Parts: structure tokens; sequence; C-alpha cells
């Protein structure tokens, strides 16, 4: 019954701070080293460094020798991963990680991560366009210039799943994100069915239909 | 086992070259007794490295309860499992050190 | 740092295959200090294999890990469809720990050529000064595709960016959006807009244009 709980996501401007917590449940807290990581999305994993509650030893990795500060606090059994001047590039979600007997560096438990996104913009929601149809039509939303992730698209309120695609958003340069969702459906519908997208941005409080015509 | 000697910490990590103590904290009911650090060889023999009252070391702190298990100078096959061990044998459980490369 | 590298980045078979993932280290590891994790999507990495060679607790036997020096390797010997996953190796040998880059493994599926479609911008999006053009590839397979923009016969380049969908849970297809963004302004100097596709799947590469 071991389990590691971390702090909620974070969005931050560049310059700012984080502190992300690591909590230990189910074993003594000053047994085993605590190891931080980080992936960017879609990335690869990135060492950050660790922390012993034993004796209050820290490794980090040179990347961010000075940047992070690891610290403790042995009475909630928590450690903490503290990063400084934030850059777009530490968006990434972070994980803290233990070994276990025998493991021989292997990591056993895991936090479930957090998700730290540093961006200059700000949070947003989606414009909301129709990409129109005109043997099988293709229609979608094209849902454009929203921060931060993510979005949730359907079709018809859940009736329509077949065919819909949502692609991964992707990052502009302005630092919004963007993507299209589709569906293809008999060129014989066109006209008579009707087909309206739902897109939801939670972080704006953001709730578009939007009826796409011929 | 009753009234054992606990080992601690359940794994320590150093580099190469440095340091690593561990503490084993024994509160003897009985008076007279010998501490012994000792490391787990393949199947599952032990050997001595130290003892209470080399680069191994054992110190009884102020507290009297505990002993710091130091290892100077720690070099890779160091790296394995270690306990502590009471005689008034009864047997911490085990720990681990690993001893990393320097590059 | 004892940088890893694993190949292929992706990698694709079926329910039933085997599979060879390779992590070689560009300096040699101990090979107690070296292990394998499965991580799938939106959750933490799951170690699998440590010490080269050892299953994690409640990890089938279906998978296993060899090797030692620099080149060590992951079998996954029956493959269930839980197994689609992102796999990564780490060392503990030495300080900075270092994880290899990702293997991904995918489903291997009969080719499907795309059916593509363009979508012109919407008036509704030209009043508001910008301009994005989509061509969707729908329902492909393998996931490579070549899909190049033409104004009025002008290749295009700098000005698009290709988004593609994981495999469909259905039919293990892929789909791709590429969207050129374009000012009203210059979108309105230029009158056709097309969108070619080539792909194994078709015979020759397919056109899809408009007239603004
Ligand atoms: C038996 C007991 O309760 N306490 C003993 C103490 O009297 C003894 O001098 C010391 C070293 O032998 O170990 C402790």
């Amino acid at each position: 019954q071991v389990q590691l709980v971390q702090s909620g996501a974070e969005v931050k401007k560049p310059g700012a701070s984080v502190k992300v917590s690591c909590k230990a449940f189910g074993y003594t807290f000053t047994t085993y080293p605590i190891e931080w990581m980080r992936q960017a999305p879609g990335k690869g994993l990135e060492w950050i460094g660790n922390f012993h509650p034993y004796n209050d030893d820290t490794k980090y990795n040179e990347k961010f020798q000075g940047r992070v500060t690891l610290t403790v606090d042995k009475s909630s059994t928590t450690v903490y991963m503290e990063l400084s001047s934030l850059r777009s590039e530490d968006t990434a979600v972070y994980y803290c990680a233990r070994e276990n007997y025998g493991s021989h560096g292997g990591f056993v438990y895991w936090g479930q991560g957090t998700l730290v996104t540093v961006s200059s913009a700000s949070t947003k929601g989606p414009s909301v366009f129709p990409l129109a149809p005109s043997g099988t039509a293709a229609l979608g939303c094209l849902v454009k210039d929203y921060f931060p992730e993510p979005v949730t698209v359907s079709w018809n309120s859940g009736a329509l799943t077949s065919g819909v695609h949502t692609f991964p958003a992707v990052l502009q340069s302005s630092g919004l994100y963007s993507l299209s969702s589709v569906v293809t459906v008999p060129s014989s519908s066109l006209g008579t069915q009707t087909y309206i997208c739902n897109v939801n941005h939670k972080p704006s409080n953001t709730k578009v239909d939007k009826k796409v015509e011929p | 086992p009753w009234n054992p000697p606990t080992f601690s910490p359940a794994l320590l990590v150093v580099t190469e070259g440095d340091n690593a103590t561990f503490t084993c904290s024994f509160s003897n009911t009985s008076e007279s007794f010998v501490l012994n650090w000792y490391r787990m060889s393949p199947s599952n023999q032990t050997d001595k490295l130290a003892a209470f009252p080399s680069r191994f070391r054992v110190t009884q702190l102020p507290n009297g309860r505990d002993f710091h298990m130091s290892v100077v100078r720690a070099r890779r096959n160091d790296s394995g499992t270690y306990l502590c061990g009471a005689i008034s044998i009864k047997e911490s459980l085990r720990a681990e050190l690993r001893v990393t490369e320097r590059r | 740092e004892n940088q890893l590298t694993q190949s292929p980045s992706s990698l694709s078979a079926s329910v039933g295959d085997r599979v060879t993932i390779t992590c070689r280290a560009s300096s040699s590891v101990i090979s107690s200090y070296l292990h394998w994790y499965q991580q799938k999507p939106g959750k933490a990495p799951k170690l699998l294999i440590y010490s080269t060679s050892n299953l994690a607790s409640g990890v089938p036997s279906r998978f296993s890990g060899s090797g030692s020096g620099t080149d060590y390797t992951l079998t996954i010997s029956s493959l269930q469809p839980e197994d689609f996953a992102t796999y990564y190796c780490q060392q503990y040998n030495s300080y900075p720990l270092t994880f290899g880059g990702g293997t991904k493994l995918e489903i291997k599926r009969t080719v499907a050529a795309p059916s593509v479609f363009i979508f012109p911008p919407s008036d509704e999006q030209l009043k508001s000064g910008t301009a994005s053009v989509v061509c969707l590839l729908n329902n492909f397979y393998p996931r490579e595709a070549k899909v190049q923009w033409k104004v009025d016969n002008a290749l295009q380049s700098g000005n698009s960016q290709e988004s593609v969908t994981e495999q469909d849970s259905k039919d293990s297809t892929y789909s791709l959006s590429s969207t050129l963004t374009l000012s009203k302004a210059d979108y309105e100097k230029h009158k056709v807009y097309a969108c070619e596709v080539t792909h194994q799947g078709l015979s020759s590469p397919v056109t899809k244009s408009f007239n603004r």
C-alpha cells in the first residue's frame, strides 16, 4: 500500500516559480530517497535530482543545479520540488518516484505526475469555425487560439462518434493552441440531417455549439 | 525474533569515493550484547565487517540506542545487501548500499 | 552523461506477434542497473524489467529483457492489445540518471489509402483577419504521408502545420490535418488553393483544390 501523491497542475508565466509537492503514503518516510523527473509533452524522461529524507542529502542534475531546490517536511512526509525562473522549455509533467527492495535503481512507485505549463500566453477560449462540407462527405469544426490545454469536442451531443477525429492540438507560434475536429457522413444526408460540434474549454468556461451547414 | 535491532535507511545511494553511514538501532533489555555489522553475499552467506565494541566503522551515538555504521571511501563493489545483528544472533532486516560510477 | 539511445522510436506489430526493442548505452553499464518502463498515455511510467532481465511485480512473462555492456533489449513474445504503449530504458550506473528517448509500439494493419478533403476558410473567420485552410487525410495506413500545399502553383513552406491522430480504436488507421495559416490579406491575393497527398495506398498523388 505505497502511494506518492503530487500537487495539482499549474499554469505559469515565464520568470515565475513553481513548488510541486510529493507526499508519501504507506511506509517509513525516511527509508527511501525520493527521485524527481519530468517529461515534456510527447517527449522522453529527464532526471532532475533526488532528496533522501534519512539525512537530507540532495543530488541534482547539472542542468538544474541552481534553479531547482529540493526540500522536505518530515512531519507531513512531503518532498518539494521548487523550480525558479521558469522557461517555456520547462513545460512538462513532473514526476516523483522511489525504489523498493532490490530494484537496483528501478523506480517501483511513482506519483501521478504534475503538469506544469509555462507560457507567455494567458487563459482564453477558442474561436470555433465551420469546416463546411461539399458518396462520403467530410465536415468539421476548427477550434483555434485557446490556452491552456485541453478542450473537448463531441458531435451531436455524443450521438455521433463514428468517423469523428479530433486532432491533437498543435501549439502555434502565438503560444496559443489550435485543432480541428472532423467527421465523415453520407453526402446524401447533407442539408437533411443536422450536424453540431460541441466545444468545451473549462479553463475559460467556454461552451460553444456550432452548426456546420453546407 | 524478539526485540531485534533495526537498520536504517532501507537504501543508501552514494557515488564512489563518498562515505555512507547507516544507523543500527538497538536498546538491549539484557546487558552485555555485541552488535555486528554484516554483508550478505550471493548464496545468503554473511561476512562480518565491524562490531561494537579498515573502511568500515561502528560508533555508538550519545543516545546509546543508536549506532552509525559508516563506510569510508565507498567502492563500486561495496554495492550490496547489509544488516546488523545483536548477540545477548538476532538479525535486523536488510538494507542496501549502491555506489555509482563517478564519471 | 551516459546517453541512452533506443531503436526504433516507433515500431509496428500485430496482436500475437513478437517485438524486440533496443537500448544502446553511450558507455558501458553494469547490468544490475539497467531497467525498463512501460507508459500508457496520461499515466505514470511503470517498472517492467529491473536489473536487465527480471520481471517487476505483477508483470506478465510474455515480457523479458536481456543484454550487457552497452547493448540491451526488451522482448514481448505475444503482443496483447494492452501492450501498445511507449517503452523506456533507464540507467542507474552513474549520475546523472538517464532514460532512453522511448520506443512507441503501434498496431500493424493492412495498407489503407486516405480520402482527402480540403476546407476553405470560413467567411466567419475571414472577418477576423486570418485564414486557415484545412486539408484532411482520413483513415489511412501506414502513418507516413506527403502533403504539399500549392497556392497558384507555388509550393508553400514555413506556413503549415500537421497533426496526426492516434490509431483509431476500431480500425487502426490514422488521420491527419494539414492547416495552412495565412493573413486574410495574403489569402485574398491568390485564387487557387490545392493540397496534394502522396501515400503508398494511392495509385498516384491525389489533389484537392478550390478557387477562393
